[PDB]
């Protein structure tokens, strides 16, 4: 019962993060869209993964 | 020992060239120091500089190439010269062989902000004169790299 | 396959066999005014070193060069971590 | 927690507690720098200055 | 030549052109004005006679345009492509003759009025290499020039060999750069900065030198006057947004060397609304660093993008025929000799005097361009692709 409830609780967020990782690999190296507000420069390392 | 170089200035309503003797530069090649001995402006010269400043004209400096084999000259906004309380710096750039290359004049502070200036201000020449010989560029650093790689190998 | 270069004054010269098919390692050659002359491995850092190489330069090639870079082609095992 | 009027004061205390967290948030910023307070984060906002004096030419043709 | 397939679309001939004549090609009007034809101007100058002529043609179809070029009676010295445009969107072109008069083109009434209202902001600089003289002339209202500034590098010890100024058709995205520390260091973006490089007339292997002067184009002020000792030409210099990079030969150690000059201002910019060469009393500080390039060189030109967002690369042209794409970030002069926390924050590689020529960096694989003469870089569209045309014996794109 503990394993089942822990797996059920885990499956509410972890699939989203795994999909995010798969997307990050599959679509690495692009510039998809421009966020219409001026985000801070310190946020660069996570918004622009895969860009030099 | 010491060599004297003439130094003329010019400023007119039409911004033409009417260079007149202003100061002598005593460049002592031994110790590498330059000192200027200029005469202060007169009433008519002060007025002429005032109209040149009004029309946003230029103040041109010129020195002979040799202690009449040529001339090297430059210019500075004269209205910026009068709005800086006649505070400027002329740098004499020469080359490695000790020949005159150029003269560069720039005021302090530069630009203009519309500051009205009274006549009494223009009775002093706050000029900073420097001589700039060519600065040797550094070669590639090899000793540090070889010693560092020797430490890395060991 | 041999080569000869003429009209060389005394000094130090890096000899390289340029060929788009197969690269060749450059070799330095020091020729003196008297006539004796020697070959060695180039080293632009710490040039004072001497690593002698026989004068009849046997500059064997190192196979075709690598102008191209292979595709990444990451696998799922790369996605794992 | 509205047993009496002190709830209102309690609410302020609650706000104070929230303020405490907010204060910690500031510390978090000091521990992360994720705030556009320095001039560096304004670098992308600087438009290039316009050229006032144009000068061309080169070696004699 | 169509840049995609390499085929030839139109050919034209200019009768009676001497082999040593000097050319200058200017794009007066591009194709973004569909009701009007694109128009380019080529300026030829016979060396022996000195007379110069102007041939204007449509760059797409190749036929001479009906706009008759002016007859340049006097020999000319220099030409300028002013960004001001006529009503038909033709960029004004200025020529300075031997009597130092100025001839405009198309020189219509509107162009004459526009450049008469904007006359005092136009400066020419003429570099007479024979006498070792540099002159800088103003532009009066009535289309005449006056001696604004003049410098003399004595030909008896130094001859001017290159006057590479920064390209006019480029933009700079980041005015300053992040230094870490939550601080910013501002580049000294001077658009009128010459980079005159001269050799020593003394050809002895031990006393030769190469000078580089960062002469300003308007006020004549010498920003930098570096002189590298124990070095000999030929020298290949590229001048970009901020930095200059000039490769040379070092006679003492027999090895080709780079030397990067980066111009930096103070922690705060002197002026941001506009830049004027008459209002720069603060001499920008210079950062220098010399690297070793393990081969010779034949042509250099930085990769240029439309908005400058894409990083800058130098297209080193080796004698072998390859085109090395050296990253400019490698040639940073701020790379410390001993790594520190500041360098790690900025991610600066420790200073390494050796620059690698790894064969995987070549922009061409085996299409070697023998006896390479020049590299032209065009911004193209997009932001990551820069068009490259290496011209020499072979021509490669
Ligand atoms: C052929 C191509 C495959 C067709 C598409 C695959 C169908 C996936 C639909 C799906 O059923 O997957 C959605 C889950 C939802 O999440 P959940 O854990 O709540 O339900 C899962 C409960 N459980 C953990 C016990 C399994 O999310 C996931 O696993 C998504 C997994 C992401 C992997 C992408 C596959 C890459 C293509 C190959
Ligand atoms: C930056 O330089 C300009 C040009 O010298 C200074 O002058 C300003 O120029 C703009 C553009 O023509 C005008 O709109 C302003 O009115 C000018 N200012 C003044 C006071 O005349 C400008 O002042 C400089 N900026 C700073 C901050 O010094
Ligand atoms: C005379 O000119 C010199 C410049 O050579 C002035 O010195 C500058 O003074 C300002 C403030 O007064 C400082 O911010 C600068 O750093 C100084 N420059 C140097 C190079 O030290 C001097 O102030 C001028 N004197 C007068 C009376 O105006």
């Amino acid at each position: 019962m503990l394993t089942d409830m822990m797996k059920g609780n885990v499956t509410n967020v972890l699939p989203m993060i795994l999909i995010g990782g798969w997307i990050n690999m599959t679509f690495s190296g692009f510039v998809t869209t421009k966020v219409p507000f001026p985000l801070t420069l310190r946020f660069k390392p996570m918004l622009q993964q895969g860009i030099e | 020992g010491t060599v004297g170089l003439l130094l003329e200035h010019s400023f007119e309503i039409d911004d033409s060239a009417n260079f007149r003797k202003r100061g002598s530069l005593l460049w002592n090649q031994q110790d590498g120091t330059l000192s200027l001995s200029q005469r202060q402006l007169s009433e008519e010269e002060r007025g002429r500089l005032r109209d040149v400043a009004a029309l946003n004209g230029l103040y041109r400096v010129r020195i002979p190439r040799r202690p009449a084999g040529g001339y090297v000259s430059s210019f500075v906004p004269a209205c910026s010269l009068v709005e800086s309380h006649l505070s400027d710096q002329l740098t004499l750039h020469v080359d490695v062989a000790g020949n005159v290359v150029g003269v560069s004049v720039v005021t302090h502070p530069g630009g203009c902000r519309g500051h009205e200036v009274e006549d009494v201000d223009l009775e002093l020449f706050n000029t900073s004169v420097q001589l700039q010989p060519p600065t040797t560029a550094p070669g590639p650093e090899t000793a540090a790299f070889i010693e560092r790689l020797e430490m890395e190998q060991a | 396959g041999s080569f000869v270069v003429h009209d060389i004054p005394s000094g130090s010269y890096v000899v390289e066999v340029v060929s788009p098919a197969y690269r060749f390692d450059p070799v330095r050659v020091d020729i003196t005014s008297k006539g004796k002359m020697r070959a060695r491995y180039v080293n632009y850092i710490k040039t004072s070193e001497v690593v002698r190489l026989p004068y009849p330069l046997q500059m064997k090639s190192s196979g075709p060069p690598s102008y191209f870079i292979k595709r990444e082609s990451w696998g799922w095992t790369d996605f794992l971590m | 927690l509205e047993s009496s009027s002190q709830k209102f004061l309690q609410g302020l205390v609650y706000l104070i507690g929230n303020l405490m967290g907010l204060a910690l948030a500031v510390y978090k910023c000091q521990s992360m720098g994720l705030l556009p307070t320095h001039a560096s984060d304004w670098l992308a906002f600087i438009e290039p200055p316009e050229r006032m004096e144009f000068s061309g030419g080169g070696l004699l043709l | 030549i169509e840049s995609s397939s390499g085929t030839i679309l139109w050919k034209q001939y200019l009768p009676n052109v001497k082999p040593d004549s000097s050319f200058k090609l200017m794009v007066q009007r591009t194709t973004a004005h569909f009701p009007h034809p694109p128009q380019c101007t080529l300026l030829v100058k016979d060396k022996e006679s000195g007379m110069s002529s102007l041939y204007v043609f449509n760059p797409i179809f190749g036929k001479w345009s009906q706009v008759a070029p002016p007859v340049l009676k006097r020999p000319i010295l220099q030409s300028l492509l002013l960004p001001v445009m006529d009503q038909d969107y033709a960029k004004v072109l200025l020529l300075i003759d031997d009597e130092y008069k100025v001839t405009a083109f198309p020189a219509t009434r509107n162009v004459l009025r526009q450049l008469h209202e904007l006359a005092p902001s136009i400066f020419f600089y003429l570099v007479d290499a024979e006498q070792g003289r540099l002159c800088g002339y103003r532009l009066r209202k009535d289309l005449t020039t006056e001696l604004s500034w003049e410098l003399t590098i004595p030909p008896e010890v130094q001859r001017i060999v290159k006057v590479k100024g920064k390209r006019s058709s480029e933009h700079v995205h980041s005015q300053g750069r992040v230094m870490g520390d939550r601080s910013v260091l501002y580049k000294s973006l001077n658009p009128n900065l010459l980079a005159v490089v001269t050799e020593s007339t003394d050809a002895h292997h031990e006393r030769t030198f190469i000078g580089i002067f960062l002469i300003d184009g308007v006020t004549g002020r010498i920003i930098h006057s570096s002189v590298q000792k124990k070095a000999k030409g030929p020298v290949h210099i590229v001048h970009s947004e901020n930095w200059v990079v000039y490769q040379y030969w070092n006679t003492k150690a027999r090895r080709n060397e780079f030397t990067v000059l980066e111009l930096y201002e103070g922690t705060e910019q002197y002026n941001a609304t506009a830049f004027s060469s008459l209002d720069r009393p603060q001499l920008p500080q210079v950062l220098q660093q010399s690297y070793i390039f393990p081969s010779s060189i034949s042509a250099m030109e930085a990769t240029i993008t439309e908005r400058g967002i894409t990083s800058r690369h130098l297209l080193i042209g080796l004698p072998s025929g390859a085109i090395l794409s050296l990253p400019k970030a490698l040639l940073d002069p701020r790379r410390p000799e001993i790594p520190t926390e500041q360098s790690r924050e900025e991610n600066l590689i420790p200073y390494s005097p050796d620059v690698q020529i790894h064969a995987e960096r070549f922009i061409n694989y085996n299409q070697t361009v023998s006896r390479m003469r020049g590299i032209y870089t065009a911004p193209s569209g997009l932001e990551s692709t820069c068009l490259v045309v290496a011209y020499g014996l072979d021509i490669y794109q």
